[PDB]
């Protein structure tokens, strides 16, 4: 097997989110179905998907195009909203492991209350006062301080409560702190917001409290350039700090799509990846909307394969991911009519690559990561579906498995494709079409006979057989071997009643009486054996029949003609035979008819069955 | 299929849609339904049956049927796909999945059409699942005219 642990915990799960599916049932939630394994490795796997949950968490507009809602100003808002709820929420999580040494611990004694938790992180981060702070201390400790961590906790209301114990310290700061906590979107009113920006602008630009400096621009979404490094020292300190400044419709402004443009145009990943710490980049690239680009940049650290495929489909069961239209563009692209500020998956190709690694020994799997490409075809018009269902057999020749083995008994059993389609009669033409181009007739054959389609049966089978015809039929031979496969075929042709057109029928059943006639001509049966080709009308015994037998061989399978002197010598040999053991003039005067038939008849080797034939006919005399 | 439309018997289709649905051809699957209803009726006695208020005694009904049974085929097709993809994310590493393409290319097949009595089939049908998510966000007049003639007759429909 060519799955890791972790990859084929994850085949398990999208082997049920298919089995729903194929079932008909509820659309489970995919992203659970992902996270459900994630909790089996360790938390930086754990902490992605909760990235990917919220980030994905958005109220869409079911049956609308990808494209569509990715570009609507409504639905890039919430994205913003919901990254800064995970921004917050993850540094709660941070303050918590500071203060208590496990999150197991903080749980037994009880999360205390975001203020007090803030108080609890303040003790430890700064344990001696800075001399450039401003505003005085609130029950110890800074206020802007607590003002800051309190709203990097998404927690308004504890900064709220630390406001109101400071009414008569921070002036004018708490009619329009209690404004933006009032006002949506995180966002003044213009009039206000106009206020504070040009007070801060006017004296304060450079405070010696930094945490003054970081709220203010926080509340007003000011000074975006600067980072506010003094506070904001970690990266997700920095994508939080700006996606409470962002903006949406000229100087002192940035919007998202010059920020998430901004931040991998300037500082790719050559910037986020210099500490080998991939999740970093993945992260900055997901919470600012950039999925695509997340996707493909973790799809290539080969340790993380499995995650970016998933978060793809994610992505792609929600009519959230971008795919490129054409197929021959590379894995990230940006559409030459689209926006040069987003950009395109090829996911086609990256379902492609995934699947190749465990095509080859794990083809159930296989199948059902290929069940996504179902919705889309090829230039050529096949369904992508079905396509990789053919390379997927043509390679791994695994028949029996995927396609259903039907056995010499009439049954078939059904293939794992059976599940995921009923319509199973062109792709097994199709891998059968193959192995027919490849000379490979007995496993054509195996498989047209599978799909039912006995005008290729037959036609082949009249292939593999005249060869055959006259040799010896020995234990374990190919004669054997071909004839009792082409039995088990007339058998289960009758009993239910199918049959190719008359002419590759009419061949078919031919040529098995024939063999029919050598098994019994090699084994001394000779009576039994001259039966037989009597019956069958084909070499004239009697003058009266000349003509018209020979008008027969004119248009009979060349697949007979070909066979046609093996089966003139035998008979005479047959006769030949019963002269040494009235009927001497009888077998004479067949004798006869068989040279004449043979001498107006043009075919293989003539000259030397010619001869032969008379000299026969000589020594009965 | 769809060459020989006209002619397909309800048990021939349920295979097929099965068939096509477990391969998931959803849309694919629903295109067929849809052309299958349009061909039983070219017509659309059925739209004037729903627009006569239903006479029993009549015969549309014949008419109707042969398309209610393409209708409901296309709910367990849609129905099957939310189950298919139930967990599954509409977007990783940034851009679509395959199971959300096949979403967004099923329900294309449904919003492009011009079937009617197919249209108020759906009204009725997002109504009975719940999904006001949908309902409520299609614009269109034509959902209003419906509810205006349905609005006095059943309580959760007036509230719509």
């Amino acid at each position: 097997s060519s799955l890791d642990n972790i990859e084929m915990a994850y085949a398990r799960q999208i082997y049920i989110y298919n089995e729903k599916i194929v079932n008909g049932h509820l659309q489970p939630n995919l992203v659970d179905l992902c996270a459900s394994v994630a909790e089996l490795d360790d938390k930086s796997i754990s902490d992605m998907w909760t990235m990917v949950k919220q980030m994905t968490d958005v109220l869409l507009t079911p049956a609308t195009d990808a494209l569509k809602n990715r570009s609507s100003v409504e639905v890039r808002m919430e994205f913003v909203r919901q990254a800064l709820a995970y921004l917050e929420q993850s540094y709660k999580n941070y303050t918590l492991v500071t203060v208590f040494g496990n999150l197991h611990q903080a749980q037994l004694g009880g999360v205390p209350g975001t203020y007090q938790l803030v108080r609890s992180f303040l003790n430890i981060k700064l344990p001696a006062p800075l001399p450039g702070l401003q505003d005085g201390e609130v029950e110890g400790h800074p206020v802007w301080a607590l003002i800051y961590y309190c709203m990097r906790c998404g927690d308004l209301l504890a900064a709220s409560q630390v406001v109101n114990r400071a009414q008569h310290q921070l002036g004018e700061f708490k009619t329009w702190f209690q404004e933006y906590m009032n006002s949506k979107d995180r966002r003044l009113s213009p009039a206000t917001e106009n206020k504070l920006r040009l007070h801060y602008r006017r004296a304060l630009r450079n405070n010696t409290d930094p945490y003054k400096r970081a709220v203010y621009c926080i509340i007003g979404r000011c000074d975006v350039t600067d980072n506010q490094s003094e506070v904001a020292d970690k990266t997700e300190d920095y994508l939080w700090l700006k996606l409470n400044q962002v903006c949406f419709d000229p100087q002192d402004r940035l919007t998202l799509s010059q920020f998430q443009k901004q931040l991998l145009e300037d500082y790719g990943e050559s910037h986020f990846t210099v500490n080998q710490q991939p999740f970093l980049y993945f992260q900055v690239l997901f919470l600012t909307a950039q999925f695509e680009a997340a996707v493909a940049f973790l799809f290539r650290m080969e340790r993380l394969r499995c995650h970016a495929v998933h978060v793809a489909l994610v992505l792609f069961e929600l009519k959230l991911l971008l795919k490129s239209s054409g197929q021959s563009a590379q894995l990230l692209s940006h559409e030459p009519g689209d926006p040069p500020c987003l950009r395109r998956l090829n996911f086609v190709r990256l379902l492609m690559l995934y699947t190749r690694k465990f095509e080859s020994t794990d083809p159930r799997e296989a199948l059902q990561y290929f069940y996504f490409l179902r919705d889309e075809k090829d230039s050529q018009g096949e369904n992508m579906f079905l396509r990789c269902v053919s390379e997927l057999v043509i390679e791994s020749r695994e028949f029996d498995m995927i396609l259903g083995k039907l056995e010499n008994d009439g049954s078939r059993k059904p293939g794992v494709i059976d599940k995921f389609t009923s319509d199973t009669k062109p792709i097994i033409n199709k891998v059968a079409s193959v192995a027919e181009n490849k000379g490979l007739f007995e496993e054509a054959a195996k498989l047209y006979d599978l799909a039912k389609n006995a005008d290729k049966v037959l036609e082949l089978m009249n292939k593999l057989l005249s060869p055959v015809v006259p040799q010896i039929s020995a234990p374990q031979s190919n004669k054997e071997r071909l004839k009792n496969m082409a039995l088990s075929i007339a058998e289960r042709y009758r009993a239910q009643g199918i049959s190719a057109n008359k002419f590759v029928d009419s061949t078919f059943y031919l040529l098995l009486d024939l063999i029919t006639f050598f098994d019994e001509y090699h084994s001394g049966h000779i009576d039994r054996a001259f039966d037989i080709i009597e019956r069958l009308k084909l070499v004239p015994l009697n003058q009266e029949s000349v003509e018209e037998r020979v008008a027969a061989f004119r248009n009979f399978s060349d697949e007979i003609r070909h066979n046609l002197s093996e089966v003139l010598l035998a008979t005479m040999n047959i006769l030949f035979t019963q002269f040494k053991r009235d009927r001497d003039s009888q077998l004479r005067s067949q004798a006869r008819t068989l040279i004449t038939f043979a001498g107006m008849i043009p075919y293989r080797t003539s000259g030397d069955t010619n001869a032969r034939l008379v000299q026969m006919e000589v020594l009965m005399n | 299929f769809e060459q020989v439309a006209g002619s397909l018997t309800p048990a021939n289709l349920t295979t097929a849609v099965e068939q096509m649905i477990s391969l998931k051809y959803y849309a694919g699957a629903i295109q067929l339904c849809l052309t299958v209803a349009q061909q039983k009726d070219r017509g659309n006695t059925a739209l004037s049956w729903v627009n006569d208020g239903k006479p029993a005694n009549d015969s549309r009904k014949k008419a109707f049927d042969e398309r209610k049974i393409c209708y409901n085929l296309i709910h367990q097709v849609l129905d099957k796909l939310e189950s298919d993809f139930a967990g599954e994310p509409e977007l990783v590493d940034g851009r679509p999945t395959l199971a959300a393409t096949k979403r967004m290319e099923a329900y294309n097949v449904v919003n492009d059409s011009s079937d009617e009595v197919f249209h108020f089939d759906m009204y009725e049908w997002y109504i009975e699942k719940g999904w006001t998510d949908r309902i409520l966000s299609i614009d269109s007049p034509h959902v209003i005219t419906y509810l205006q003639r349905l609005a006095e007759t059943d309580f959760r429909h007036a509230e719509l």
